[PDB]
RNA sequence: AUACAGUGAAACUGCGAAGGCUCAUUAAAUCAGUUAUCGUUUAUUUGAUAGUUCCAUGGUAUAACUGUGGUAAUUCUAGAGCUAAUACAUGCUAAUCUCGACCCUUUGGAAGAGAUGUAUUUAUUAGAUCAAUGUCUUCGGACUCUUUGAUGAAAUAACUUUUCGAAUCGCAUGGCCUUGUGCUGGCGAUGGUUCAUUCAAAUUUCUGCCCUAUCAACUUUCGAUGGUAGGAUAGUGGCCUACCAUGGUUUCAACGGGUAACGGGGAAUAAGGGUUCGAUUCCGGAGAGGGAGCCUGAGAAACG
């Protein structure tokens, strides 16, 4: 009854935890019970993960948010107070949620793909992201599928990454879900299979969608740290 | 009752002096972005 | 003129009521000598 | 209750004028004090009593806005209003500086002035109260210090009151009593005037007519003072000319020239300002510019000068004769200005203008030959009128040629100033040649021949109406001139005008070839005409996207040859914009409605890219951007880009064939594209039949040979189950033929 | 009303054997409330959470808009003479959207005499109604959904556009 | 160009642009045609996907019946049986489409029972 | 057409082709030892069951690893145990003789069809087989 | 503890039950994925988000409760008397925002003019230019056609029986001397209008394994096919009605024929040898005695 992304062992139970509503969707997130209890194993059961949630160790996106099924989606920096645990969780190359450990100056921010820019009411420019941070007043040159950098103390955009040909992009969606390498090709079609294409070890080619891909930095310099093997 | 009449009015004028000033305080940042653009 | 004036026979109204034999209390000769003019 | 009282105001008109005046009289009887305040001023006032007075002014505003025609006005309401306004002024200017109740009574006073201006906004030419001077003296003694108070972009309490008092018939009695226009003119002649200065100027311009139609000699002297203000405000309508509301200036200047002639220096200043009205902004319309030039002529008919304004009016006619706008109405006003400018040059100008502008007759061609046989020594307005006739005004073709030749004869008989006049002739002929004209382009070519008075035969054979042997001799003359920035730009402009999208004629390839040959012969002049070659390539690059891209693609490819010769000569420049234009060509490559032109554009970018080390870093990616549209399953576009790639291989050297083959094999890689894209290198190896007996690594091409003849391709071609692939003649017995004179 | 579904009817291919389903809640067709003239009564019906819907049946105070200046002012209703979305609808004299209904134009007289002074540049076949009182005006607002009667006056082009019709 | 009642007019001559690589002809920017559901002036907005094919019939007005044959790699009887599709489409003031005439359409806002596509191109 | 996220094609299967004869040959030619138990420790119910098979001790090692790894005893879940424990022990006493399962020799399942005779490196060209050798 | 003070039958309250059996046989229309909704609803999740004030606190009317009773009798009752609210419903409320004539030079703004919302439903329109590294240098400038960038192709005239501008709490005596609660004065949770997200639903693009031409015509016989307008809608929609046109699908398989459609379709887990046994979601839709009509809710044609 589980998805593939959670890295959930089959010998666990019968009812799978539906995440509650929140920032991200159901299909692109993992809740805190499947995060803490059975992935990096700070708990043994739902009772004691509710106990540490009542103790309020979790500090995801700089706020506490004491809830069992809180849908932590892409790169919400899970922060735990004891042993200064800073966790940025991204996608691995085979579809799961690889939770990388980072440090404090990297967990002081996150980034987010812009979805739409609106002239909503009363002359106010407007920007949303995958956690829905409706932050005030970016520059006019925010296209769709660019990348804002959230402040995580206040909410303001601090840095901006422009989407164009020659940018380091992350793909979350479809049969390319979780690949990095961002350059063999660029092809913007007019309604589907439109993208920037991603290399491999032998620099192979790949096809995805615009909304299923979003930028993380430059060719060699992302200010996100990434795990390795 | 009257102490609540003190605190209600004080929190109301403080809410005004926070919100209605902060709104123009980021509208001026929009003005800086528009001047630089 | 599709649904307009279907000259068909319909099921529940075919015996919805029943007639009467004498009907008018007048005679038909009383009709003729009633509105000859 | 504000919405309820607004409903009561929206339904507070249903009763008659008697009941409306009765309700207004009851509203007046709240805190009038006519026993105490109808003499001079009030007895006492309070904060809450002024709040009843501020509410009374607000109720007066609401009543006037509801009944905004009649309003039920009464002298009791007028006295209550004057008492409230005087009490507001008295309380505001007599209370101490604590500013709370003072700003309350000040926003009571501005709202009461707004309600007072609403009464004249509603019932202006209805009452016209004969006891106006009571309220007039009250408001004057209140607002004496409002001298420059109403000078802003939005200050419209007393400025709107002054405009209302000035825009009436007999309510200007309080204006012409002592002063309205004095304080209005003080704030008008204030130097920090915002765009209400034009409103005040239009109000005084409309209000001078009531002061002129007034029989009173005081108002006659006030109209004289309004004309004196029009003469003393000679900087306001100059500095405030930021919009297209110059019709107010043209309506005052015609009114001033028709009204008052008071000084010869004033008439010279008016003529110089109306000369700046045509030499300040190019967005002046026809009627406004005609009335401005007619007002300059009307000031010149009274009190013009003999040398300075003579030359100023001559420059005005020298601009207006090159204009001649609005179906000879501006030409008739220019002839009147030339006949009023009062000089010997102006006398010859009026003669030679009236002898040609005689209502569509043969006197134009008569007068051209007349002044040719009797050539005048003024020659400035003569060259203007004979260059407007040499432009696209159909008649006087041979007369235009004779006029240009006679101007050249005078410029040679001078032997300095008339050579600078020939510089203006060349700067006019340049914009004439870069145009869509037919007769005037030939007249500009005749002027080029007269300035050239081998080269003269070349010019007369370019203007020979033959165009086949003529264009062949033009190409041979370009070859002789190859074996000049503006001059070659003008020659190439005339050639591009004779071959400017005229696709109902043949030899357009040789015409664009002659254009590119003259561009190359100008680009060889690197010390002078490198900038002109860059500008010509830039204009051709703009034409490569501006709605037509067939011959402009070959123009781009053949203007790349100047870059190729320059890079071969260099063996410092600006690589940045060249690389950005290469990116723009790569974006035009991904267009395919422009596939063949885009393949030639890729060839053009590769011909231009011959830098020091950037031709190593980008040529493989350029070959990738070329072949990515031909490995794209197209029966004709693959062949056209194969022709472009064979031209690219013939252009590039043997050091680039390795990068070309590697990029082609890295772009086309899939099975059943490996059996079709051998035609690429089949064409390319024969395109490079002119390389020496050193070669590339050739492991790539022997890999191509082995995969296309051995194993699966052997099974595929030696089976009998494939429909049709016309690029498979087995195609592979050619690469060793390419390589035997190069590699082994 | 009944329904909103394609299941009861045939598509662009001509299919049969429907016998589909018990109709759901979200195929809700309410009764057609033909709005008339009367005393102002609006039924406040519920849908989709607290989505109150104003179903007007007997509305009078039409806010009709002077066109050339855009002055939406308050008036009464007389009757619709032409509306061939149902040619019996004008026989029964209801009041729906896009109908051409007659108005006693006395507040428009008041506004003209109030912001122009004199009484009567405007077209002659509407100057006749400026004199008489009843002018033609077409309803914009939806009394069956928003519960209101707003509209726009007929001024010249749109006037003759309807007068040549009927 | 007015054969029906009820103020045949644009609904706020009027002109807009959907963008995204589809031209608006000059009569459809400034012309007497109403453009009620033609997407260049229109009331509809563009979205979705864009399909291309030739036509079969254009008999009724505001009905463009496209045909659409396309390749599909059949593995069952290992031969390609040829595709055919149909879609009705509203008119545009740019081309009286006759038989043949490969044209393309964009998905928007169901107009009749079966049309979500309106013509944006002719070539 | 378009892509659709398929965990059944980027999921580690590795069991359609795991044949015990190939795995036994790999254990023979492995040249690294095999982690066998101290010899009495792997018989089960005083000999009432078998010894235990190699797959059963692999599965037991996995269960005890998961067991210690997240501190939870597994259970007596009725449907899964009535399937798997009873069917497993009955085919164990059928086919496992002395710690060795001989069930495979009584089973039709082609070796070379699924688990040998490579499908990706099929080398359907003379040139591709020539380059695969050299 | 003489206006409250702990146990607490029976009453109001917050929520609980938050998803269970049988019966007649639907061929991508039941289903699964997918495209979209600037074509739409949304409780809860999450991020954001309020400026109109004339000559010390507002009203009776009902419970529970007592008391008198009826009836064989109910979570059936009726009179009479009181009594409370975050129940009902009328109503008490400092002055700050820009342009800046003037500046006295830094402690710089005094005068004047223009201000000030939401929720509902109506119309006009804001939504072609200037800056250089260069055309000619006459080492000055009219500069955009060239060489590159930029503002850029909700402001207002009205309705509506209009919602509001905190009768919520916690942590912190803290600062001031207006000579007494005179101003309290710092922050955080709950409010509170609106937007977006999330959740879910409805439509909608396309794709997906029986044999079928002895099913070759169907569709206008629940509008057939489309156009225009209205109604109803959560909105798109012949979804329904007026008018108009005679369309539309099909041999490139329309439309129609049945079951090992108690079986099948990935609907899914796969198992270290069982090769169509071997994990499951769903057979189709209904039904709460029988059809019909109505009501409630973020969600329903309700297992209550």
């Amino acid at each position: 009854a589980a998805p593939h992304h959670w890295l959930l062992d089959k010998l666990s139970g019968c009812y799978a935890p539906r995440p509650s509503a929140g920032p991200h969707k159901l299909r692109e997130s993992l809740p805190l019970i499947v995060f803490l209890r059975n992935r990096l194993k700070y708990a043994l059961n739902g009772r004691e993960v509710k106990a540490i949630l009542m103790q309020r160790h979790v500090k995801v996106d700089g706020k506490v948010r004491t809830d069992t099924t809180y849908p932590a989606g892409f790169m919400d920096v899970i922060t735990l107070d004891a042993t200064n645990e800073n966790f940025r969780l991204v996608y691995d190359v085979k579809g799961r949620f690889a939770v990388h450990r980072i440090t404090d100056e990297e967990a002081s921010y996150k980034l987010g793909k812009v979805k739409k820019v609106q002239l909503g009411k009363k002359g106010v420019p407007y920007v949303v992201t995958h956690d829905g941070r409706t932050i005030r007043y970016p520059d006019p040159n925010i296209k769709v599928n660019d990348t804002v950098k959230i402040d995580l103390a206040s909410g303001k955009i601090t840095d901006f990454i422009k989407f164009d040909a020659g940018k380091l992009v992350y793909v979350t969606g479809g049969r390319n879900l979780g690949r990095i390498g961002t350059i063999v090709h660029k092809e913007r079609h007019d309604g589907g299979f439109d993208l920037v294409h991603i290399k491999d070890s032998l620099d192979n080619t790949f096809v995805t969608r615009l909304n299923n891909v979003f930028v993380i930095g430059e060719q060699g310099k992302p200010y996100i740290s990434l795990p390795k093997g | 009752r009257l102490q609540r009449k003190r605190h209600q009015r004080a929190l109301k004028v403080r809410n005004a002096q926070a919100q209605r000033e902060a709104a123009a305080e980021y509208a001026q940042l929009l003005a800086k972005r528009l001047s630089e653009r | 003129k599709g649904r307009k004036l279907n000259y068909s026979v319909q099921d529940p109204i075919a015996n919805y009521e029943a007639p009467i034999t004498s009907g008018y209390k007048w005679s038909d000769d009383q009709i003729d000598e009633f509105f000859a003019g | 209750n504000g919405s309820q009282s607004i409903k009561a105001e929206d339904e507070k008109v249903v009763m008659p004028y008697v009941l409306r005046i009765f309700f207004g009289r009851a509203q007046v009887p709240p805190t009038s004090g006519q026993k105490r305040s109808r003499k001079i001023a009030v007895i006492s006032v309070l904060p809450n009593f002024k709040k009843p007075y501020i509410n009374d002014f607000l109720s007066l505003a609401s009543e006037r806005l509801d009944y905004n025609y009649f309003f039920g006005n009464s002298h009791q309401i007028n006295s209550s209003k004057a008492t409230l306004k005087t009490i507001r002024r008295m309380t505001g200017f007599v209370n101490i500086v604590n500013s709370t109740l003072s700003v309350l009574r000040t926003n009571f006073p501005l709202h009461t002035n707004s309600v007072l201006q609403p009464l004249i906004y509603s019932i202006a030419m209805a009452y016209y109260v004969l006891d106006t001077e009571s309220t007039e003296e009250v408001h004057l003694r209140k607002m004496a210090s409002n001298l420059r108070q109403q000078g802003l972009k939005c200050l419209s309490s007393v400025f709107e009151f002054v405009g209302n008092t000035f825009d009436w018939s007999t309510s200007m009695e309080d204006i012409y009593a002592v002063v309205v226009k004095p304080r209005i003119s003080h704030f008008s002649d204030e130097n920090l005037q915002q765009p209400s200065s034009l409103l005040r100027l239009f109000l005084y311009w409309a209000h001078n007519p009531s002061l002129y139609q007034f029989l009173y000699y005081d108002e006659f002297a006030t109209a004289t003072a309004l004309m004196d203000t029009i003469s003393n405000q000679h900087v306001k309508e100059a500095v405030i000319g930021p919009i297209i509301e110059a019709a107010d200036s043209i309506i005052r200047n015609p009114v001033n020239d028709d009204h008052y002639v008071d000084l010869v220096t004033l008439i010279c200043t008016s003529c110089l300002k109306i000369l700046p009205s045509l030499y300040v902004k190019l967005s002046d319309s026809n009627s406004i510019s005609t009335f401005l030039n007619l007002l300059v002529s009307i000031t010149e008919m009274g009190f013009i000068q003999d040398d300075h304004v003579r030359s100023r009016l001559i420059s005005s006619l020298i601009s207006i004769l090159k204009g001649k706008l609005k179906k000879l109405q501006e030409n008739d006003t220019q002839k009147i200005l030339k006949i009023l400018k009062l000089i010997v040059f102006n006398y010859n100008c009026s003669w030679s203008d009236i002898e040609e502008l005689y209502t569509t007759i043969s006197s134009l061609f008569k007068t051209f030959d007349e002044r040719n046989l009797r050539v005048s020594l003024t020659e400035l307005f003569i060259e203007l009128g004979r260059k407007v006739p040499e432009l696209e005004s159909i008649s006087k073709l041979v007369a235009d040629l004779n006029s240009y030749s006679s101007s050249r004869m005078h410029e040679y008989d001078f032997p300095d100033f008339i050579n600078e006049k020939p510089n203006l002739n060349e700067a006019s002929k340049s914009i004439s040649m870069l145009k869509d004209i037919l007769l005037p382009n030939i007249r500009i070519g005749l002027r080029d021949s007269l300035e050239e008075v081998v080269l003269s035969y070349m010019v007369k054979n370019t203007k020979y109406f033959t165009d086949f042997e003529d264009m062949a001799i033009l190409l041979y003359n370009g070859d002789e001139e190859a074996d000049r920035r503006q001059r070659a730009i003008k020659r190439l402009g005339e050639h591009a005008h004779q071959l400017k999208d005229n696709s109902i004629s043949h030899y357009l390839i040789p015409m664009i070839e002659h254009y590119v040959f003259s561009d190359d012969e100008r680009y060889r002049n690197i010390g002078n005409e490198t900038q002109i070659a860059i500008g010509g390539l830039a204009q051709h690059m703009s034409w490569n996207q501006y709605k037509a891209l067939l011959r402009r693609y070959i123009s781009m490819l053949k203007t790349k040859p100047n870059q190729m010769k320059q890079a071969v000569q260099l063996i410092t420049l600006r690589i940045v914009r060249d690389g950005a234009e290469s990116k723009l060509t790569l974006s035009k490559f991904p267009s395919e409605r422009m596939p063949i032109a885009e393949a030639l554009v890729n060839i053009v970018l590769g011909l231009t890219n011959d830098d020091i080390t950037n031709f190593l870093p980008s040529i493989l990616t350029n070959i990738c951007q070329v072949l990515r549209s031909k490995s794209e399953e197209l029966r004709d576009a693959v062949r056209v880009t194969l022709g472009k790639i064979s031209i690219i291989l013939g252009a590039e050297y043997l050091v680039f064939v390795i990068k070309e083959l590697m990029a082609t094999l890295k772009r086309g890689s899939q099975i059943h594209v490996l059996s079709y894209t051998v035609h690429y290198i089949l064409k390319s190896m024969h395109g490079v039949l002119k390389h020496s007996d050193l070669d590339t690594s050739s492991s790539m091409i022997v890999k191509i040979i082995m995969e296309n003849i051995f194993g699966f391709a052997g099974e595929e071609k030696d089976s009998e189950n494939y429909h049709t692939k016309v690029k498979e003649i087995k195609s592979n017995k050619s690469y060793d033929a390419g390589e035997i004179l190069a590699s082994n | 009303g009944i329904s909103r579904d394609s299941r009861h009817k045939r598509s662009a291919t001509g299919a049969k054997r429907a016998q589909f389903r018990k109709k759901r809640k979200f195929e809700l067709g309410r009764q057609p409330a033909n709005t008339k003239i009367g005393a102002k009564r609006i039924h406040s019906v519920r849908t989709r959470g607290g989505n109150k819907k104003y179903r007007a049946l007997r509305i009078e105070t039409g806010n009709f808009s002077w066109a050339s200046e855009g002055i939406s002012k308050k008036t009464r209703i007389a009757g619709v003479v032409y509306h061939p979305s149902n040619n019996e609808l004008v026989r029964t004299n209801t009041l729906t959207k896009a109908a051409i209904v007659q108005i006693d134009a006395t507040p428009f007289r008041q506004w003209f005499e109030a912001h122009y002074g004199q009484t009567l540049k405007i077209e002659s076949s509407v100057e006749s109604q400026f004199s008489a009182g009843r002018l033609y005006a077409c309803i914009s607002s939806r009394p069956g959904q928003s519960g209101r009667c707003d509209g726009y006056i007929l001024e010249g082009e749109e006037l003759a556009f309807y007068l040549r019709r009927l | 160009q007015s054969e029906r009642a009820f103020q045949k007019q644009p609904h706020i001559r009027w002109y807009k642009n959907a963008g995204l690589g589809f031209k608006t002809p000059k009569t459809a920017i400034e012309g007497s045609y109403i453009d009620k559901k033609c997407p260049f002036t229109g009331l509809v907005s563009i979205r979705g996907k864009i399909l291309t094919g030739t036509v079969v019939s254009t008999k009724m007005h505001r009905t463009i019946v496209i045909r659409r044959a396309y390749l599909h790699y059949i593995p069952k009887y290992n031969r390609y049986e040829k595709r055919h599709k149909n879609v009705p489409v509203h008119v545009s003031p740019a081309f009286r489409v006759q038989v043949g005439d490969i044209v393309t359409v964009g998905q928007c806002r169901p107009i009749s029972k079966t049309v979500r596509f309106n013509v944006v191109k002719v070539s | 057409f378009e892509d659709r996220f398929d965990a059944r094609e980027h999921k580690d299967r590795s069991n359609k082709s795991r044949m015990q004869a190939m795995e036994e040959y790999i254990r023979e030619s492995s040249d690294q030892p095999d982690w066998s138990a101290s010899i009495g420790a792997d018989i089960v119910n005083h000999g009432r069951g078998g010894i235990k098979s190699l797959r059963d001790t692999e599965k037991e090692r996995r269960v005890t690893s998961f067991e210690e790894d997240n501190f939870t005893r597994l259970n007596i879940t009725n449907k899964a145990e009535k399937r798997k424990q009873k069917q497993r022990e009955r085919n164990a006493r059928m086919n496992v003789i002395g710690g060795e399962d001989f069930g495979i020799f009584s089973s039709k399942r082609k070796l070379e069809d699924s688990t040998s005779r490579r499908g990706a490196k099929k080398t359907r060209s003379a040139w591709d087989r020539a380059q695969r050798r050299l």
